[PDB]
């Protein structure tokens, strides 16, 4: 009632579609933007895109909504679509990999001295500078800017929430991974006549310690097979045939490791840190093993009358003994025991590196999270 | 046909009842609207990334007030239709499920009851981020939590209250579905001064697990822990086979392996609970140690592993001589050492095995439970 | 010309797509169908999915189709476009997966009195049964429901016409055949609600499947990898002096199936199946297993075989009589007869759960067949 | 110059939905012809094609040719697809896919009547090529399109082309190439009995293919596996007798290689179309090396073993000697290879016999389509 | 507002938006393009498809939009949003791989003069030549015309404006590089039609490839494998007793260099490269298989060899004598001269060969370089 059709009337009488919630070239509408977010669904750690999902709500004031009587005093808050105005179409300068789902078109709180509340959750399908840089224990950091795509900051103004809103407000509970922070820094690149973007930061920490842990197996365990051929050759010697039968098993397996590694940077690659050295370790027990092979080919050899005939015997067996007995000399062990403990060294050395670079990745380069 | 025509022009729909305007009846509490959830079908669970895409009745109820009508129209026809057009429609909102927006259940068919009462209720194909978690792995497999309702509105605007499950499941789950509690609210929050909008909660508590994983994979088990539990049977019934005792464990080891590969594949379908990866992980080991056991203990021995009278008796010499020598070998057979050595295996392969499905029991007397 | 404008101004002024074409309280609206496939295009497998054509043939009238002298005058039967007709939403129970493709826009049969039809060639996508035991050699007969969607007995009718079978369009290209296919009408009210719910037509496809491209494979490494386990026994008869050889094929043989089935759980998982049709190679591909674990255990088996001048003549031959007598007692292990034996022991039991295999194989098509 | 008040008059009378129709007994006349320009993608196992066409559209309408200041002024126009009458186009044939970007364009008109429009289209369609049209002699994809709206008692199209192509346009990135190309213009009748006749579009396409890089990919495996077995078939005359096992171990070696040959080229004649020939010199030249392989093993296994104090004394020693020798002798007679020299030439010639079998009869499938 | 109602009013009234900028029989439509492609997000080897940033700039003018104090007055110059706008369907001849990603219904400054630019975000398809030659180091120069699509000169004219670098905005998470590109201008007259046609912008993507890291780990088993080749003559001469040990050998690793294979060629599958940069791979690989079989095959080849008391001595002293013979036989057999000679006659051949290998390689290593 109370002069409704006459406020009503009036109102959609002098509002207009078409046009801008600004009176000519000031000022313009300071409009407030602020997302709390729902969850992260995918982050698609090896290209770099990023579809998340959260409540755009933005809150501006009209003047040319203001009310009286009986929508202002009758009922001070009253809920009406969209479509008339001004909606933000923003795209993420990185990211933006695509559409709004949820965000736009939604319906709109309105009060009565005109403030505009609007809260919409939506999916939005983003891509941002995870890079090759979310590997390293250090991980890094990212650009997130949102802003509207054909408008240039000249009648609006855009502004924030906090700066502290974090990232671990709404961090996917579901991770295997985790969030240092998202900072909020609001620029106006010069570049531009446009007053553009707003830049949110991403010192992402990512966690899954999961199978990490059994790839702890195949280098120890690996290891086992190493020890294990370099412990055989002063163990049992005539390991002669055996010993081969253990490097193409020890180099097979290696392989197989070489074929899991390109498929699970399938979804996910980067930083061949971990394989970077994997592989350094991998060419180690590589070339150790197949220089102990050589080794172990080493060895050039290796690898009265009455009378007369016990002479012709004596002479027999004795003559070839001390050709046998050559080869005894040829292959005696000296080197067996001295590379066995050369097999010490290289092995108790060379293992507790990776272990300690592996040890000082977690440790070390993890700090610098602020 | 009583005025017909010329009725339906009378009330106009559109030029009588305020499209823009929401006919609360003025200013008060609310129209009064109650949502009902069925089911329709399941199509796809994804363990992953706590996704599940699923079809529902979205059965819909609010009074129209401005609908009642008379003879003419009422009477004339107690029940009618009118399109979504002519019908002012919530967007009912999955509001913490809705992580994919609604298909074919929006704007569709709606039921026009003769005295304002409106009923809306077709299909919805959607997508849902249900609580997962690395934790609807134990057998309880947990309680999917979902909430339906009016999303904009607050109490003063709307109202909404409020069937299993099993209706009209997909049988071709691995999973099991075994509850299904439904029942509304409404709730003011923190921030917010004041009570509003109002919600279906339904949980679902379910339960999955093939019968077709256990076939293949126990399979490989048993197969497997007996080769390593051959393995030294082997090197009694002949250990000097030595090339060749070798080639079994290369052999044992690359099939152990790989088999392993594809279970954390289906297990990246899947965050896989800590319970049952670790009787796995744990005692493939059991045998792994073995092998390398195997190993040392199969090779680990260092080669086990009167003047005519003058020249005969040079033979003899030769001969009880290296008679030490050749005993020397016999010496390492350790053969008192046999029946203890397959003995010695058989009562740890018994603690082992035994430990596992004496573990696979201590779990098995609590579900059973 | 013949009321030209007249006819054609009246027919859309006093015309409206509000309302449907209902008549009374009564028989429903006489909705008529009936069926005209002739392509499948595609069809999966896993998810028993189905892209087809079908011409929906639908027949009914609208009796404010009436006509004198100024339209059916005209031209007896003229053809409306779609638009101004009410459209039933069809939809497949059982499947619905989309989608009616190209049903808009389209050609409406009309005749001056009214008669109406409409065959459009609608291609969709589908989903009914058919589930690990379509393939079977017993059959199965995907149920597919067709009709109306929220709509009810009591205001709306559909109805069958006819029996027409399914190879009448099957695909000839057919990995695939059919045997029938049968069609009846129904009304299913339910002791639910006292309404009267709507009408429908249900498909029953039935055709047994599989081509023989994958058979001539699955048999193939089976003979040959029965050939090896035939030369697994045959060896150590003809050639034990290879023991240590017939360890190495085992190792061979099973990694080899092993891998052949690692296949199989691909493509298997991949064109979905009854689980119990692997069962069959199942026992009898551990079976070799079995087999080779009790002959090569048996194989190895066995302990063992797995004047004073004229004095020491005789000290001498003696050292050589007392040996030949010992060496007697690890031959006296391997007999050269339990060999035999053995393979005839299990030659025979390998011939009968071979003829086993051809077997259920083979029952399973003398069923099948039928 | 009247050109306001020209425009204005007979849009005052202008027919939309309406086709420029001296009466409806005769129908209109339409012209059409494609010239292709995009073979997107060939999935011949699933025969579908997307390509782009260019639909050239033409046809003629006088409700339309102009006076001063429009025919006169122009005789050319662009005036907007949205007004009037316009085809929607489909290969009855093939269009699987409804068009893409092939409407809302653009079309032409004379002043005077006639009427010309391109289009381009980017859509599904679905060809020959089930298992064959990979040999030599090519299988004509014949494509029919038309209006699928209305039947030739209104609209009647016409044509082109049937003689002269193809590799205008073609795909360099096919493996393929075409060497003819008709195209005809037809009227409606069927096989399934329809009358109200269609007319259509038929498109003949007699292509090749086959321009192979996986071909020697193929080729050196198997190539590289004949001598592989020759070397087990003359590698025996040098060898020594520890080559029995040897040989086994190539065995393996043999199939392990042999059934990755057979998992590789499976995959592909699935993921694309398929054909019986090809696939059968390879999996059946294949088996029958496997064949002869093994049962040369068979044939190096078979042969049984082959695989006065004083004087008393010196009696029976000299003795030992001479009866052992006759003994060690056995060895001698039994291993006397007569087969294992015959087996190299048993093989060589039976090597070559399947060598030449085979790629003699691939060099036929090549020298009769040469 | 000055004017504000009789501005707005007037504007509308008098506007044909349809209409295009048709100002008596002349210069037709002068309007320009200029693509700014801000960056790019994606691209396909395989399909030759690339996602990429275009900031489409618009050229154009209407002198009926030049104004005075009511609507200049009100405010200078404006932003009008496109729809009432003349649009040019712009189109990527060659490329065009769909359409234009945001086009629609954007907005564009106008003068109250007129000057008109329409330069809008534009993301889209592309579709480019790549062919066999693209992939390499030399790299493909990517033909691409951009230009009015169906409208000629006399009705419109699309002109450049722009020569601008591809390394502008080129993505810095390409795996490849660039060398140049450049665009140059030209004018499509057809010796069909005495009539002059359309303009096109023609853009030339000169780039080569490859992120050094693929590079590195594939040539690391090729030096791997040249070691194990070198054992392969080393093991044997140094001794021949684990022949049958090395058999091994060669199966297991011919198989590592199929695995390798499988690897590769999917890339190979996934990203046509010349072909002819595949012989490389090819014949070095199959060296190593020539090699292999020869050298093995050679290691094998070796025929055998890989008183009246005093009378009584005599018989068997000529016993030891004759079996000295023989002994000295099958070890003249395996000599110790000329497996040297084998060492060195492959060894030049793999500093052959190898060199040989290295000659493509370091060939266009020197047109690389450059």
């Amino acid at each position: 009632s109370v002069m409704e059709d006459t406020l009503l009337s009036v109102l959609f009488e002098n509002y207009n579609p078409k046009v801008r919630p600004s009176q000519t070239v000031g000022d313009k509408v300071t409009v407030r933007v602020g997302l709390t977010l729902t969850s992260l669904l995918i982050l698609n750690e090896k290209n770099e895109e990023m579809t998340t999902s959260v409540f755009l709500n933005l809150a501006w004031t009209d003047y040319r909504l203001q009310w009286d009587p009986a929508a202002y005093e009758g009922i001070k808050d009253l809920s009406i679509p969209s479509d008339d105005v001004w909606q933000p179409d923003i795209v993420l300068m990185n990211n933006n990999d695509g559409s709004f789902e949820i965000t736009l078109h939604v319906n709109v709180l309105v009060q009565h001295t005109g403030a505009v509340s609007w809260h919409p959750s939506a999916i939005y399908r983003s891509s941002c500078t995870i890079k090759v840089m979310y590997f390293p224990f250090d991980w890094q950091n990212c650009t997130m800017v949102f802003k509207s795509y054909t408008y240039d900051t000249s009648e609006v103004i855009l502004q924030h929430a906090l700066d502290a809103m974090i990232n671990q407000d709404a961090f996917t509970e579901n991770g295997q991974w985790s969030i240092e922070h998202k900072p909020s820094r609001k620029n106006w690149r010069s570049d531009d006549p446009s007053y553009e973007d707003v830049t949110f930061y991403l010192i992402i920490q990512r966690k899954p310690l999961f199978y990490i842990v059994y790839t702890i197996v195949p280098c120890i365990l690996i290891s086992i097979l190493a020890i294990l051929v370099f412990y055989l050759p002063p163990d049992a010697g005539e390991k002669m045939s055996l010993s081969i039968s253990a490097l193409l098993a020890l180099t097979v397996f290696l392989l197989l490791l070489a074929d899991k590694v390109p498929e699970t940077s399938l979804s996910v690659p980067i930083i061949i840190s971990y394989l970077m050295f994997i592989m350094i370790l991998v060419a180690f027990s590589v070339i150790l093993s197949v220089v102990v092979l050589n080794l172990h080919h080493r060895s050039p050899n290796t690898h009265e009358a009455v009378e007369a005939i016990k002479y012709i015997a004596e002479q027999l067996e004795s003559a070839s003994e001390f050709d046998d007995l050559k080869k005894d000399w040829q292959y005696v062990a000296m080197v067996a025991d001295r590379l066995f403990l050369y097999i010490f060294i290289t092995m108790c050395s060379i293992g507790t590196f990776s272990i300690f670079l592996d040890a000082s990745h977690n440790v070390p380069p993890d700090n610098p999270f602020a | 046909v009583n005025e017909e025509e010329r009725l339906i022009n009378d009330l106009l729909i559109v030029n009588k009842y305020n499209k823009h305007v929401r006919p609360v009846k003025h200013n008060n509490e609310v129209v009064n609207i109650a949502l009902s959830l069925t089911l329709s079908n399941l199509i796809s669970l994804k363990e992953t990334d706590e996704t599940l895409t699923t079809n529902v009745w979205m059965d819909h109820a609010w009074y129209d007030h401005r609908l009642t009508w008379n003879a003419s129209e009422y009477s004339d026809i107690s029940i009618l239709r009118l399109r979504p057009e002519l019908i002012w429609i919530p967007d009912i909102v999955l509001q913490n499920n809705n992580d994919g927006q609604y298909n074919v259940a929006y704007f569709c068919n709606v039921l026009v009851r003769p005295n304002g009462y409106v009923t809306w209720l077709p299909p919805a194909i959607f997508r849902s981020s249900c609580p997962i978690n690395v934790l609807y792995f134990p057998f309880d497999w947990q309680n999917c939590s979902l909430k339906f309702t009016a999303l904009n509105y607050n109490a003063n605007e709307i109202s909404m209250d409020l069937i299993i499950d099993p209706e009209a499941f997909t049988e071709n789950g691995e999973w099991e579905i075994i509850h299904k509690p439904a029942k509304k609210n409404i709730y003011g929050d923190k921030f917010p001064n004041g009570t509003n909008y109002q919600d279906v909660t339904f949980y679902l508590i379910i339960r999955r697990k093939p019968l077709f994983y256990v076939i293949n994979f126990i399979t490989p088990c048993v197969l497997i822990s007996f080769l390593a539990a051959l393995a030294f049977y082997l090197p009694a019934e002949s250990g000097e086979k030595m090339s060749t005792a070798i080639c079994v464990l290369l052999a044992q080891a690359v099939f152990l392996l790989l088999t392993s590969q594809r279970l954390p594949e289906t297990a990246l379908a899947v965050p896989l609970i800590g319970k049952y990866l670790m009787f796995i992980m744990s005692l493939v080991t059991g045998v792994v140690v073995n092998c390398g056991i195997v190993l040392n203990f199969h090779f680990r021995t260092p080669s086990t592993h009167s003047g005519i009278d003058s020249t005969n008796y040079i033979v003899k010499q030769i001969k009880e001589k290296n008679a030490y020598d050749e005993e020397v070998g016999n010496w390492n057979l350790v053969g008192q050492t046999i029946d203890r050595l397959s003995m010695f295996i058989i009562t740890p392969v018994m603690v082992l095995g035994t430990i596992f499905i004496f573990v696979m029991g201590n779990f098995n007397r609590p579900p059973a439970k | 010309s013949e009321h030209e404008t007249r006819l054609v101004a009246n027919l859309l002024e006093n015309y409206n797509k509000v309302i449907r074409p209902v008549e009374h309280h009564t028989h429903f609206v006489d909705i008529t169908v009936g069926l005209q496939l002739i392509q499948l295009i595609n069809v999966d497998e896993v998810n028993q999915i189905v892209e087809t054509n079908v011409r929906l043939r639908q027949q009914w009238i609208d009796v404010r189709l009436r006509w004198n002298p100024a339209d059916y005058g005209g031209i007896k039967k003229i053809r409306l476009p779609s638009d101004d007709v009410w459209l039933p939403d069809l939809v497949l129970y059982n499947n619905a997966d989309g989608d009616f493709a190209i049903v808009h826009m389209t050609k409406l049969l009309l005749d001056y009195t009214g008669k109406i039809m409409w065959t459009p060639p609608a291609i969709f996508k589908s989903y009914c049964e058919i589930i690990v035991t379509h393939f079977p050699f017993d059959q199965q007969n995907c149920t597919m429901k067709l009709g109306i969607w929220t709509y009810d007995g009591t205001k709306v009718s559909i109805s069958p016409e006819s029996d027409r079978p399914d190879l009448s369009t099957f695909m000839e290209s057919g990995e695939w055949v059919m045997k029938d296919y049968r069609g009846w009408k129904h009304w299913v009210y339910y002791t639910c609600c006292p309404d009267t719910p709507y009408l429908d037509i249900t498909y029953h496809f039935i055709m047994q499947r599989i081509p023989l491209y994958f058979v001539v494979n699955v048999i193939i490494p089976c003979l040959l990898f029965s050939f090896l386990t035939v030369l697994v026994f045959y060896l150590p008869t003809d050639s034990g002096e290879k023991m240590t050889l017939s360890i190495s094929v085992l190792l061979s043989l099973t990694v080899f199936l092993l891998v052949i089935v690692e296949l199989i759980p691909s493509t298997s998982s991949a064109v979905p199946l009854i689980g119990k049709y692997m069962l069959f190679t199942m026992i009898f591909v551990i079976s070799s297993i079995i087999v080779t674990v009790v002959v090569i255990n048996t194989h190895h088996r066995s302990p063992s075989t797995h004047s004073a001048i004229e004095g020491v003549k005789y000290i001498a031959e003696h050292m050589k009589s007392d040996e030949e007598s010992s060496n007697a007692a690890e031959e006296w292990k391997y007999v050269a007869m339990v060999i035999d034996h053995i393979l005839l022991c299990v030659f025979m039991l390998i011939c009968i759960i071979g003829t086993v295999s051809v077997f259920a194989g083979r029952l399973i098509e003398l069923s099948q067949e039928g | 110059n009247e050109e306001g008040r020209l425009i204005e008059k007979l849009l005052g009378d202008y027919d939309k939905r309406i086709k420029p129709a001296k009466t409806l007994d005769h129908v209109i006349d339409v012209t059409l012809k494609l010239t292709l320009t995009n073979l997107i993608s060939l999935n011949e196992k699933e025969e579908a094609l997307t390509t782009n066409v260019w639909i050239e559209i033409q046809w003629n309408d006088y409700r339309l040719s102009w006076n001063t200041s429009e025919y006169e002024g122009i005789d050319l126009v662009r005036i907007p697809s949205e007004l009037l009458w316009l085809p929607d186009v489909v290969l009855e044939n093939n269009v699987d896919g409804q068009f893409e970007v092939a409407y809302y364009a653009n079309v032409l008109v004379y002043n005077d009547g006639s009427m010309y429009w391109l289009p381009p289209a980017i859509y599904r369609s679905t060809c020959p090529i089930a298992v064959t049209y990979f040999p030599f002699d090519w299988q004509n994809c014949s494509l029919v399109f038309r209006s699928q709206t209305y039947n030739a008692h209104e609209v009647n199209l016409q044509l082109s082309a049937e003689e002269g192509i193809d590799p205008e346009d073609f795909t360099e990135n096919g493996e393929w190439t075409i060497r003819h190309r008709p195209a005809k213009k037809n009227y409606n009748w069927q096989l399934t009995k329809d009358d109200i006749d269609f007319q259509e579009i038929i498109f003949f396409l007699i292509i090749q293919r086959k321009p192979l890089f996986y071909i020697i990919n193929i080729i050196a495996p198997c190539v590289l596996i004949s001598s592989l077995v020759v070397l087990v078939y003359f590698l025996p005359a040098q060898a020594g007798g520890q080559k029995c096992t040897l040989s086994i171990s190539v065995l393996l070696a043999q199939t392990i290689f042999l059934f990755l040959i057979a998992q590789k080229v499976p995959e592909t004649s699935l993921n694309v179309p398929l054909i019986g020939k090809y696939l059968i010199f390879v999996m059946f030249v294949s088996l029958v090396i496997v064949t002869n392989c093994v049962i040369v093993l068979n044939v190096s296994l078979r042969t049984p073993n082959t695989h006065s104090c004083v004087e008393a004394c010196n009696f029976i020693a000299k003795s030992t000697k001479e009866q052992n020798d006759s003994g060690s002798e056995n060895e001698n007679w039994v291993l006397i290879g007569k087969v294992i020299d015959k087996a190299c030439f048993w093989i060589a010639l039976l090597l070559f016999s399947l060598g030449t079998l085979a790629i003699f009869l691939t060099g036929h499938l090549n020298q009769v389509p040469e």
